């Protein structure tokens, strides 16, 4: 009931309990995900992908594994928008990188161009 | 940016209660290195305590210093109860090096740490 | 869609709509969404300050009972400007319907502690503090349920990860158990498995 | 005006004229079902997948030819569409055999996700399902012909950015082979795109071909190496390891498209990794240690010595972080020499003028190019990607290229003019009509190869290049900003130690010998022990090194592309930073942090320590090479052809042919292309 | 039935064997290294190749819906023997 | 199971090599996998 | 000791970088002619602070700042370095 309010930006990582080495260490990567490209479907657009680094996975000695010292290894987090990802990822205190969101350029094509006259555009096969 | 409170009014009444929360742990360790059959001097214990409260040193919102009023109250209200043991009081303290330093020679030797 | 199909009441779905437009029109002060499910479970989508008034109004007024009450749940979903979502869940006795009350919260300003009105939120708030942090004013007593003491983080977040940052074992250099930084002896391997191809066109978002 | 309404399931929405329904659906988030078209190829319609209902009509049309008329009503999710739909996916489940687990598509089909999300599932056709013959198409594609399920993708493919003709249509109803009736290998550059082509599990990889399944793997965004392009890449990597990689989209270059060597490529980076550092022994015998004694001895003795006898080659493939660190140690001690394999002149300021040493224009914007030559190159075996963007140019719009120094295989009715810089500057200076081509054309572009950059006239054949595009620049009126002029390179590293001011060419060591060096990655003979004194002491910091690496007194394990966060920049200026995906075997610290790490040790320090830090003096040097992704177009053309005056010596008639010239010449240059045995298998194919 | 390495270990169907400068040998002291005795790869040659005398056949595998699913295969090339992705066992047609 | 036991396949076991942990002769674990990464083979000659 | 390396910061739009392109259409040519010997560089990104640097002995490097500047003052500055 416009009460004691102030204007500043938020540092949350005082209150999740998390190690700051794990906090000044690491640097997030935000971006949209690239179409897995042997398949042709675009739904597996319109997120936004937070990931962290890849970091140090050796061998298990016993058996082959792979064991890893990450605990923030395997996550990953889907957003909608770039605002509020860059938002997010001010508000919980780790740095970031912000890769851009490349779109499908249109095209101009047809059966008719395919098939022209003159024009060296010629499938020469179907 | 109307925004709700928790307590306070700006940072220096949020003082007022982490001064009085420091007080109050001040005052609650020779009881707790008292009853808990413990490992280490009270002035260590203390001054890992004012550590911890040095830690989180640059927070300027006032409801993040209520809420970390709030977490303090918490956890010496369970202390000062016999509901924690001797692993939870231990586990405050880190002797279990794990010495890894900042040196860049010492990162450089077991490494791939950015 | 005669056999293998689950029918839907759809005199039920008439009714909820009828008493979801009735509680709409009669306390527009902190009504935002009333919504009814296809398969007829009605919701009712609040500003978190009718909290305690519209709680008092649901348990009470005799056209609607709803004395029992179910979860009070509060799931962690990003990109919003207020993340949690205070679900509590009312049952009538009299009338044999369900309600889904959805109020929203933010990271930091409080709900204000439904006890006062239902004795059975008590734990269910103390739960939901200890895992989130979605603060609760005016209320008894918050401590920590279903975790360490030694332990924080409110790890039900989206943001602290699946195996948590301590690990116990026993050593007898210091003759007891000590918590160390988490080493994990196989990956947990994470599977990418959503395919693309749009399984459901009724669902589409628009675009951008 | 060149807007068409469309009621796509109702919704209105304007439509550029000339386009057809995909497209459109595709404007308004929808998708359809798909098989035979593909966003780069011709529009054949052929796979019946696509129906569509269009009300009014007692027909359903296909959605890949059909024009968009004015004011359609669109009914994707009508009844007889999904009944259509049903239809032909119980068509094209009767004739496909049971290999899903043996397939290599797993999770990476088409046909088990079109088939879950719009297909039947109650299944007819009791008896019957033909089998069809497979084919050796080649020891680097695996072929099991009945998976195909005839959709007609990979000829497209082949005839319109391949040109090869090599796969046809056999046959005729149930019995049409699709392959090469003469079972000959099909073999080109791009050959390994045709995997990712392929939708079903027809066409597969044969080094991959039973290691992995996809949804284990995961995904890691990457950048291209070994070429002066750099296509966006994706490694699979499965447990802190790999499994393979894949092309990804950028908009200006390389939309869905990768070189066969880079597909096949991460054998050798695999294959025979350097593990430890190693230093010499007097028995002779290189042994292996600990970070101590390499590093204590490296330090003492470059503590013990100064002078112009410091100096540092670094080819292939390197950072540019690397860079900036030896770079900062280097005028930390006393002076300078640096030196790269490949040679560039400085003559007319080279070295900076951003205009010269790199691609002017965008790869994209040849597009646009009206009259295009080529002074000696092969960019089938330079940078195959630029020759596939070529053809894709003079395939839609009209191109006229000519080439100079040798008839090569370049696969589209190219024009030669012959092998002297005499006949180029001559003919295209004075009189030819060829010349009056280039003179009353509107948007020429002169590429330069890097392969005629290697002789001792580069300078001249340099300056009568810049001569030609100084005569378009100052003819005509066009465009500027625009060119004609542009030049290629072979290593992205090249470009970047170009951009940081160094000596490119090993001239510097050639007058001033040196008495210690560091070899970053110096693959080919630039220099040995013989062209040099006898005590040389020489740091070899690389991986898999075979040749270049017996010779070294210290070796050091250095980093891989795929092993540290790199920043990389491509032939026409843009910075592309790369993602770790694989931390190195053995102990292989990264590059920087060893250069950082060696002047801590030595008695000297640098005001850095983390690669934020490091990108700081990065911003320091470069400030274009901090920010990311983006184009840098620069000027004062004229400016660098009057500085281009000051040298001007002789245009030799030696017949200039470039050494890219054969397909093992292709495979075999580099260390990790050399080391792969996939490369061995198919260099051997090739020749035998 | 196996072979044997240099130091006297049983070595197994896949060239795992080992170095002198390895620990893994430590850990197999005195506990026996259970390989496989009996290999895979050897009992598909001593298979008689089932001929049939038709072009395109088919495949179970050891009873209906008691194995693999059925396998169409091909039978015209001549000089290559079309083997089953699942059986192993190769064709041969005749004429 | 005297009315038909077999099986007429042959790699059938007729030990039947019972339990066996706390003997001698026990299971241990490994890896059924060859080498990873194949480290660099230093040559034997000198340069002086 | 003496000189090494100079690096120039500019943009498409500032008024005093507008000034160093002005010298470095004018007085390049002569300043290249005057040292064919140092490695003097031009950079652009998209727009940045018009800066000029020069690294020389043993790696000191010194700044100076070319906004809103003309382009005489910029030869007097490349005086004070040079
Ligand atoms: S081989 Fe693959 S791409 Fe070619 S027609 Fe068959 S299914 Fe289509
Ligand atoms: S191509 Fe697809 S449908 Fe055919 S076997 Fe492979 S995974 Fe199955
Ligand atoms: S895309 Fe229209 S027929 Fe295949
Ligand atoms: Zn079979």
């Amino acid at each position: 009931t416009q009460l004691i309010t102030v204007d500043e930006k938020l540092d949350i990582t005082t209150l999740t309990g998390v190690p700051e080495e794990h906090i000044k260490t690491r640097k997030a990567r935000i971006f949209v995900p690239a179409r897995n490209n042997m398949q042709s479907g675009v739904n597996n657009t319109k997120k936004w992908k937070m990931e962290f680094d890849t970091r140090e996975r050796w061998e298990n000695p016993l058996m082959g594994w792979a064991s890893t010292a990450d605990p923030l290894s395997n996550l990953v987090l889907t957003f909608s928008t770039k605002e509020d990802a860059i938002a997010f990822a001010e508000k919980n205190g780790w740095s970031y990188d912000v890769e851009e969101r490349k779109v499908p350029k249109p095209k101009s094509k047809s059966y008719g161009a395919n098939f022209s006259w003159n024009k060296r555009t010629r499938v020469s096969t179907k | 940016t109307s925004v709700k409170p928790i307590f306070s009014r700006d940072m220096n009444e949020a003082k007022r209660r982490v001064r009085e929360l420091y007080r109050a742990w001040y005052r609650e360790v020779p009881n707790t290195v008292h009853l808990f059959q413990l490992d280490i001097s009270v002035k260590q214990g203390r001054d890992k305590v004012r550590e911890m409260f040095k830690k989180n040193a640059h927070v300027t919102d006032p409801r993040v210093v209520d809420l970390l009023v709030i977490k303090g109250k918490m956890e010496l209200e369970e202390t000062i109860n016999v509901w924690k043991q001797r692993t939870h009081v231990m586990r405050f303290f880190h002797e279990t090096e794990a010495p890894r330093p900042k040196d860049f020679l010492s990162k450089f030797y077991v490494g791939h740490d950015p | 869609t005669r056999p293998t199909v689950r029918p839907r009441n759809d005199v039920a779905h008439k009714q909820l709509s009828a008493f979801g437009e009735y509680v709409a029109e009669i306390l527009p002060k902190y009504v935002q969404q009333v919504q009814v499910s296809c398969f007829s479970e009605l919701e009712i989508c609040i500003h978190p300050d009718g909290v305690i008034p519209v709680l008092t109004f649901l348990r009470d007024h005799s056209n609607a009972q709803f004395k029992s009450l179910a979860d009070l749940t509060a799931v962690d979903i990003p990109t919003r400007q207020n993340r949690f979502e205070i679900v509590y869940n009312l049952l009538s006795l009299r009338f044999n319907s369900r309600i889904r009350v959805k109020t929203y919260t933010d990271e930091l300003t409080p709900v204000e502690s439904s006890v006062s009105v239902y004795k059975a939120a008590n734990w269910y708030e103390r739960e939901i503090w200890d895992m989130f942090g979605v603060f609760f004013a005016n209320h008894p007593d918050l401590r920590r349920i279903l975790t360490d003491y030694g332990f924080e983080g409110h790890p039900f977040r989206k943001d602290f990860p699946l195996s948590g940052y301590v690990e116990l074992r026993y050593d007898d250099e210091v003759k007891r158990v000590v918590a160390e930084p988490v080493e994990l002896a196989q990956e947990f391997r994470k599977f990418d498995l959503n395919s693309p191809w749009e399984a459901f066109p009724a669902y589409r978002q628009p675009p951008e | 005006s060149n807007l068409i309404e469309v009621f796509v399931d109702g919704q209105s929405v304007m439509v550029e004229p000339g386009t057809t329904v995909l497209q459109a659906c595709e404007k308004v988030g929808m998708q359809i079902p798909r098989f035979c078209y593909h966003e780069r190829l011709s529009v054949a319609g052929n796979c019946r997948m696509c129906l569509v209902e269009i009300e009014k009509a007692p027909k359903v049309v296909a959605a890949c030819a059909m024009p968009v008329m004015k004011g359609w009503n669109i009914l994707t999710n009508s009844e007889k569409t999904k009944k259509a739909r049903e239809g032909v996916m119980e068509f094209l489940l009767a004739n496909h055999p049971l290999d899903c687990p043996i397939c290599d598509q797993g999770g990476e089909c088409d046909l088990q996700d079109q088939s879950m999300m719009f297909g039947s599932d109650r299944s007819r056709f009791l008896e019957g399902k033909r089998a069809v013959e497979d084919k050796n198409i080649g020891p680097l594609v695996k072929t099991i012909m009945t998976r195909c399920i005839q959709c007609t993708r990979c000829i497209r493919f082949a005839s319109e950015i391949a040109g090869v003709d090599d796969l046809g249509t056999t046959g005729r109803g149930n019995d049409m082979q699709v392959g090469t009736y003469i079972e000959k290998m099909f073999m080109s550059e791009l050959s390994g795109n045709i995997i990712d082509i392929c939708p079903v599990g027809a066409l597969t990889s044969k080094p991959y071909a039973f290691t992995a399944r996809p949804w284990e793997t995961r995904k890691t965004e990457s950048i291209d190496v070994m070429d002066a392009v750099g296509s966006n890449i994706v490694v699979s990597t499965r447990t802190g390891e790999v499994m393979r990689i894949l092309p990804r989209m950028h908009e200006d270059i390389n939309e869905e498209w990768i070189s066969d060597k880079t597909r096949f490529a991460y054998d050798g980076l695999k294959r025979q990794r350097l593990t430890e550092p190693m230093v010499r022994n007097e028995k002779g015998l290189l042994t292996h240690t600990t970070w101590e004694d390499a590093l204590s001895r490296v330090a003492g003795m470059l503590q013990s010595c100064q002078g112009n006898d410091v100096a540092a080659i670094a080819g292939g493939l390197v950072d540019a972080e690397a860079l900036i660190a030896l770079k900062d140690l280097l005028n930390r001690v006393d002076s300078d020499t640096l030196c790269t394999e490949e040679v560039f002149p400085t003559a007319g300021a080279g070295t900076d003028l951003r205009s010269n040493y790199l691609l002017n224009t965008t790869i994209a914007g040849v597009e646009e190019a009206d009259v295009v030559l080529l002074v000696g190159t092969n960019p089938r075996f330079e940078a195959p990607l630029f020759n596939a963007r070529i053809r894709k140019s003079w395939l839609h719009n009209d191109l006229k290229v000519a080439l100079i120094g040798s008839p090569v295989d370049l696969t589209y009715r190219y024009d030669h003019l012959g092998d002297s810089p005499k006949i180029l500057q001559d003919i295209a200076s004075g009189s030819h009509p060829f010349s009056q081509v280039l003179q009353e054309a509107k948007k020429p572009m002169v590429v330069l190869g890097s392969s005629a950059l290697q002789r001792n006239d580069g300078a001249a054949i340099l300056a009568a290049v810049s001569n030609i595009a100084q005569k378009i620049r100052t003819s005509s009126g066009v465009t500027g900003d625009w060119k004609v002029m542009n030049i290629l390179h072979r290593i992205a590293s090249q470009v970047a130690a170009l951009d940081l001011g160094y000596k490119p060419g090993v001239e510097a060591i050639r007058k001033n010998p040196p008495k210690m060096l560091f070899l970053l990655g110096a693959d080919g003979g630039c220099v040995t022990r013989q062209d040099l004194p006898k005590d040389c002491f020489i740091v070899y910091q690389g991986h898999h090194g075979d040749v270049g690496a017996p010779i070294a007194d210290v070796i050091l394990p250095g980093a891989a592309y795929t092993e540290k966060s790199a920043t990389y920049v491509n032939t026409e200026g843009r910075a592309q930073q790369t993602k770790v995906a694989v931390m190195p075997p053995g102990l292989a610290r990264e590059d920087w942090k060893i250069i950082r790490a060696l002047s801590e040790i030595a008695g000297m320090t640098l005001p850095y320590d983390t690669l934020d830090q490091v990108r700081n003096r990065l911003e320091e040097v470069s400030p274009n090479l901090v920010r990311y992704d983006d184009v840098e177009g620069a000027n004062y053309f004229q400016q660098a052809s009057e500085l281009s005056k000051l040298v001007n010596q002789q245009l030799l008639a030696d017949p200039l042919v470039p050494p890219q010239l054969t397909i093992k010449d292709f495979y075999m240059t580099d260390s990790i292309s050399r080391a792969s045995q996939t490369m061995a298998k198919c260099v051997k194919a090739v020749t035998e | 039935g196996v072979r044997t390495s240099p130091t006297g270990e049983k070595v197994t169907h896949t060239g795992q064997v080992y170095d002198d400068e390895d620990y893994r040998r430590v850990r197999f002291v005195g506990r026996q290294k259970e390989v496989n005795e009996n290999f895979a790869i050897d009992l598909i040659a001593e298979q008689p190749v089932s001929q049939v005398g038709s072009r395109v056949i088919s495949c179970d595998g050891g009873g209906g819906a008691l194995g693999h699913p059925r396998v169409y295969i091909n039978l015209d090339k001549e000089t290559k023997t079309g083997t089953c992705g699942y059986c192993g066992l190769q064709f041969r047609q005749q004429h | 199971p005297t009315v038909k036991p077999p099986t007429a396949r042959k790699f059938i076991w007729t030990n039947h090599k019972f339990n066996l942990s706390g003997t001698p002769q026990q299971y241990v674990p490994y890896s059924t996998t060859r080498k990873k990464i194949q480290e660099w083979v230093p040559p034997s000659t000198p340069y002086k | 000791l003496g000189l090494r390396e100079i690096r120039i910061h500019l943009c498409q739009r500032s008024p005093g970088s507008q000034g160093v392109r002005d010298f470095i259409e004018k007085r390049y040519v002569e300043l290249k002619k005057a040292n064919p010997d140092l490695p003097i560089l031009i950079r652009e990104c998209s727009d940045v602070q018009p800066k000029l640097w020069a690294r020389y002995a043993f790696g000191q490097e010194k700044n100076v700042s070319l906004n809103n500047f003309s382009a005489d003052q910029v030869t007097r500055a490349l005086e004070n370095v040079l």
